[PDB]
């Protein structure tokens, strides 16, 4: 899911 | 009523409210018979806004951060529809000119979606406009949704439940500050998350069909409800 956690963290 | 709550409520509010849903969008199809594929470009336009403010809004809960990070994704993925309708119930009832509900049901069974999944939306849309929802029971009840320890794929269930239930405390008792005289209506709001958590399987069958039907959606659109 590498697109939500970038998302996510920023 | 506490200081460790206004504070909560507070820092709640402020990043519900920075989410911007600009409007113009929504003036587009008003104005306009598009056609269904340029409807449903429309729809996947409001659709990418909703998961955007949707993890803009997560980041910033207090403690989401001290949360393992397949936890974070997990309640992500697991709350996305319901606070997704939410945000919808807030904007039919707050950022459309009156009059228009039935003008916007056309053009959303023109966006390739089913009947059967129509009715159900826009009941739930008035259902919350008879309640005179509150800014802060929005926020409130996001915040709730998403932070729900119930979820499939949470590992450590306990952790969630610590970052809701003071939410549900401070909920309960605004729902007594602002109406003493009517006990019920905390009750009221949790109804309004059971009908909520009906639309996860509506959703799921909005997608399955607009997909048979040629449609074609986003990356991160895929990756938010696992199409594969
Ligand atoms: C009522 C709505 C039209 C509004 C609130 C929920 C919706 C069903 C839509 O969302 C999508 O799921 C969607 C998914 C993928 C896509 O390409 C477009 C929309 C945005
Ligand atoms: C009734 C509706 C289906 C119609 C107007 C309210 C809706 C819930 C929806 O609005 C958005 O989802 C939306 C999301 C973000 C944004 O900036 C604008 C509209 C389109």
């Amino acid at each position: 899911n590498a697109l939500l956690r970038y998302l996510l963290d920023k | 009523l506490t200081p460790d709550q206004q504070t909560l409520l507070h820092f709640i509010m402020d990043s519900y409210n920075k989410q911007r849903m600009p409007q113009e969008i929504t003036n587009k199809i008003l104005k306009e018979e598009f056609s269904a594929e340029e409807n449903f470009l429309i729809l996947t336009e409001m659709a990418t806004n909703h998961v955007q403010v949707l993890v803009e809004f997560t980041k910033k809960l207090p403690g989401f951060q001290t949360l393992d990070h397949e936890d974070q994704i997990a309640l992500l993925k697991g709350s996305a529809v319901e606070a997704m309708f939410l945000r919808s119930a807030e904007i039919f009832n707050k950022k459309l000119p009156s009059g228009h509900s039935d003008l916007l049901e056309e053009r959303i069974r023109n966006s390739g979606i089913s009947d059967e999944y129509i009715t159900p939306m826009f009941s739930f849309y008035k259902s919350i406009g008879e309640l005179k929802m509150t800014q802060e029971e929005y926020a409130l009840l996001t915040a709730i949704v998403i932070l729900s320890p119930d979820r499939q794929y949470i590992k450590d269930r306990e952790a969630v439940e610590k970052l809701q239930e003071p939410l549900l405390d401070v909920l309960q008792k605004l729902c007594k500050i602002h109406q003493p005289e009517n006990p019920q209506h905390f009750a009221c709001l949790l109804g309004r998350l059971t009908e909520l958590r009906t639309f996860n399987h509506h959703h799921a069958e909005m997608l399955m069909s607009w997909r048979v039907n040629d449609h074609k959606f986003t990356p991160l659109l895929c990756e938010i409800w696992d199409v594969q």
